[PDB]
């Protein structure tokens, strides 16, 4: 639907409006990178946290690389500009990504206790920060 | 905030330059108590420097 929606190749302009384009390509790598570094250092096994986590991605946004991999859908349906089908993708992906996040966090809340849950109260801003 | 009687008794058997040398170590303990990590230290450090 974004491909269908979006304007022809030729006619979709360049030069100075295709600068924000990059700003949001490069944002998005630093905060998915940060966010999976964090993410991988604190665990012993493949995926075994052994402590909370609440640095860099994770003092703005509780689940980071979630935001991020979404925020790589967003700027690609910005890049053949189509809106309509990035707030498509912003509602299914919200959809199913929320319920992967709760199920998550209910099991993280239930084994680690007191510290991610004043981690959450730091952090309410679950996906995007201070919209949702 | 800081009770400088407790702290005072708490450092009798030291000299001048260590009680010069106190609050230094006061601040280090006390960031030591909440949980943080080193590589953010190192990137703000090295960027204010």
């Amino acid at each position: 639907l974004a491909a269908f929606e979006g304007p022809e190749l030729h006619r979709l302009p360049g030069g100075w409006a295709n600068v924000g384009i990059w700003i949001l390509i490069v944002i998005t790598m630093l905060m998915h990178y940060d966010s999976t570094l964090y993410l991988a250092r604190y665990s012993e096994k493949v995926v075994v946290p052994t402590a909370v986590v609440q640095f860099g991605p994770y003092r703005w946004v509780r689940h980071p690389i979630y935001a991020s991999t979404m925020l790589l859908f967003a700027a690609y349906c910005t890049a053949l500009r189509a809106p309509l089908s990035l707030l498509f993708l912003l509602a299914v992906c919200l959809v199913y990504y929320n319920k992967k996040a709760k199920m998550e966090e209910e099991l993280m809340v239930e084994s680690f206790g007191q510290s991610y849950s004043d981690y959450a109260d730091k952090v309410r801003h679950k996906f995007i920060p201070f919209v949702y | 905030l800081v009770d400088w009687r407790k702290v005072s008794e708490k450092t009798t058997l030291l000299r001048p330059i260590e009680l010069k040398l106190v609050p230094m170590a006061l601040e280090s303990s006390a960031f030591r108590s909440k949980f943080l990590d080193t590589d953010e230290l190192l990137s703000y450090v090295s960027w204010f420097a």
